[PDB]
């Protein structure tokens, strides 16, 4: 056996190489708005996202005409808007503001969310904060804004197949082999995902 | 009133160094502690000197600790601010907001617009109470203050106004417009609501929310007469308005939600009838005048008390720095 | 569907649309 | 062989000559060739309709039931094989299929109907 040291060196180097030069995101989350692509990249965005990107704004920089950098504040996406009746909204506890960029936006930032009303202990990292679907919910109308109030059969063959073998154990039964959805939920597509678990350029 | 503060508590008094240590940890783009920053304002005596501490804080905003900007600092430099100059640098840094991170979602501003009053100028008053407005602010007594200084812009400012100027009045009017004790107050934001109406009408739904703590929903007319039958329960301009209205791209508004354009007649029937209740029943300048001679009792034992926290936060900063160094 | 869902549907494809039929038939020749 | 935590797939596999295609259905690796290597063989599927019309299917299904409880995704012939079978339920993306050639044969017979 003989020892690769040379590529192991090599990988140290790239580990700390991503450690330290790593773009701090005002550079790769930028937007050239007339052209509707990218520094650093250089790939274009996708066409069901040009008016939003156009005439709507990001988190962090909606954020940043606050005091604290509205810690204490709600905060909505302008697509949860859209679709639902019911109130959709993130409240921060932290912001994690990229420096670098000059009229400071862009970053990260999180806190409690509830989707259609619905309210979670703990506080997750909130994704699509660099996305422009956002908008700020006033103090004045936020408790306004804020206002909230099983079994299926089997299919065809399996459901037979129970009914042979129970036969065959013996018991007739004439109560019918049913499956129950009370346990499997249905969070929608629009539900958000989270940010930890998710890797960045 | 300045002397309750002038007890700043003494520290170094060199800023060439100060400013020179700041550059070495920007030169190794290492973060800086917002304690340093407070003692170059304490620091400051001079208009160039002034500057160079805007300078500063600018820099400080871009960099690690965005945040940690402390409120005392911000109010030090607004002290200092006022004892020079005051109305165009403060102003200024305000315009700027998010490069400078002053954000005084304070007493500070009341004092700006006392120091405004005190020496005439008019513009400049508008445009911070604009800011302020901008700002999510008005659990303070200051509203009053805010609302008056915008009545008598308006008894100057008698022309078309224009896209964002509207916007801004209508802004200035609806946040501080939560005057439940009295009927002005309501008037206030009834006129507040005609404006963001027309705002609307003219040019778009968008054109209102997009910037200002303003909310997305359509119905701006109808809040602003539900509001006025309100009062009728327990306007000129408003009337003109809605005269203009009747006179002869995206969509966020469905299909079989009604557009507001094609509920006109019956909006102005509704007004008429409002107006003819109210007569039934049964200036603004003046009024908010008297307001201001009446109520007015201060806020100083909060301020003082404020400040103490300020100086103990000052001290035990100072205490953790020293007890650093120890371990250096 | 209710015809909510239909308009907010529309809503979010403006430019991008199809004129469409209710049920389908329940028969093919 | 060592992939990047590609996911266990029950799917289709070419087992014919040109023309004639031949079907079988195996429980293999994501990140696998379609003819490579597998896990374990399932139940061939025949899509040339033989002697009197019929297109027949195998299927074991005692060991799919095991492969999916082992957490093996399923393409999207298979899913529609297995809503054919009464295995699982129709897959919705045929039933809006069948939809579409209704409504397209309902037209045309509009078109006949005009044209006479």
């Amino acid at each position: 056996v003989r020892p690769r040291l040379i590529a192991e060196l090599a990988r140290r180097v790239r580990a700390l190489r991503e450690q330290l030069n790593r773009p701090r995101d005002s550079q790769l989350y930028a937007v050239d708005y007339e052209t509707l692509t990218r520094p650093f990249s250089g790939r274009r965005l996708p066409v069901r996202a040009w008016a939003d990107v156009r005439r709507e704004s990001r988190l962090l920089q909606l954020l940043g005409r606050l005091p604290l950098f509205g810690l204490g504040r709600l905060v909505t996406r302008k697509s949860w808007l859209w679709q639902h009746d019911e109130p959709c909204y993130w409240r921060l506890t932290r912001v994690r503001p990229d420096y670098t960029a000059q009229n400071l936006d862009h970053g990260k930032a999180w806190g409690i969310l509830t989707f259609k009303g619905k309210t979670e202990s703990e506080a997750r990292e909130i994704e699509h904060v660099m996305y422009h679907d956002w908008r700020l919910v006033p103090k004045h109308e936020e408790e306004a804004f804020t206002a909230f109030t099983a079994s299926v059969p089997y299919p065809p063959l399996l459901r037979a197949m129970i009914i042979a073998e129970r036969q065959k154990n013996g018991d007739t039964s004439t109560e019918e082999p049913m499956l129950n959805v009370q346990r499997i939920r249905m969070e929608p597509w629009d539900y958000p995902a989270k940010q930890e678990d998710k890797g960045r350029a | 009133d300045s002397h309750k503060w002038e007890a700043r508590e003494k520290e170094h008094y060199c800023l060439a160094d100060l400013a020179s240590l700041m550059d070495k940890t920007f030169e190794r783009k290492l973060p800086v502690s917002s304690l340093t920053i407070s003692r170059l304002i304490d620091n400051i005596s001079s208009r160039e000197e002034i500057d160079h501490a805007e300078y500063y804080l600018y820099k400080f905003r871009h960099s690690p600790n965005c945040w940690y900007l402390r409120n005392w600092t911000i109010h030090t430099w607004i002290r200092q601010c006022l004892k020079y100059d005051a109305q165009d640098k403060a102003l200024y840094t305000l315009v700027n907001k998010v490069q400078y991170g002053i954000f005084p979602d304070n007493f500070t501003f009341n004092l700006l617009m006392d120091s405004f009053i005190k020496k005439e100028n008019y513009k400049d008053a508008l445009s911070v109470v604009f800011e302020v407005m901008m700002q999510e602010a008005f659990e303070v007594p200051s509203t009053q203050l805010l609302s008056l200084y915008v009545l008598f812009h308006c008894l100057a400012k008698k022309t078309d106004f224009s896209w964002e100027e509207e916007r801004n009045f209508g802004a200035s009017l609806l946040l501080p417009g939560l005057k439940q004790k009295n009927s002005v107050g309501f008037s206030s934001q009834l006129y507040g609501y005609a404006l963001l109406g027309k705002v609307e009408l003219q040019q778009g739904l968008r054109a209102v929310y997009h910037n200002m703590p303003l909310i997305w929903k359509p119905g701006y007319l109808d809040r602003a007469l539900q509001v006025m039958e309100k009062v009728a329960a327990s306007e000129a301009l408003d009337v003109l308005g809605a005269v203009l209205k009747a006179l002869t791209k995206l969509v966020e508004q469905l299909d079989i939600e009604e557009t507001e354009q094609s509920k006109l007649p019956q909006y102005l029937e509704r007004f008429k009838a409002l107006h003819s209740k109210l007569q039934a029943l049964g200036l603004t300048t003046q009024l908010v005048k008297e307001k201001l001679s009446t109520c007015e009792a201060e806020d100083i034992a909060t301020y003082e008390q404020n400040l103490q926290q300020w100086h103990l936060d000052l001290v035990q900063l100072i205490q953790r720095e020293q007890q650093q160094r120890e371990q250096a | 569907p209710p015809e909510r869902e239909l308009s907010r549907l529309r809503r979010l494809y403006q430019g991008h649309l199809q004129e469409e039929s209710g049920p389908p038939p329940e028969s093919m020749p | 062989k060592a992939y990047r935590g590609g996911h266990l797939t029950i799917r289709l596999a070419l087992g014919g000559c040109t023309n004639r295609p031949f079907y079988r259905i195996v429980a293999a690796h994501n990140k696998c060739p379609r003819d490579g290597r597998f896990v374990e063989q399932l139940g061939s599927y025949d899509p040339l309709p033989n002697s009197h019309g019929e297109k027949l299917v195998a299927l074991n299904l005692d060991r799919i039931r095991h492969w999916i409880g082992c957490g093996a995704h399923l393409s999207k012939p298979m899913e529609k094989l297995l809503g054919l079978a009464g295995f699982f339920p129709l897959h919705p993306m045929m039933i809006t299929n069948a939809e579409r050639l209704r409504r397209k044969r309902a037209r045309e017979v509009l078109l006949a109907s005009q044209k006479t």
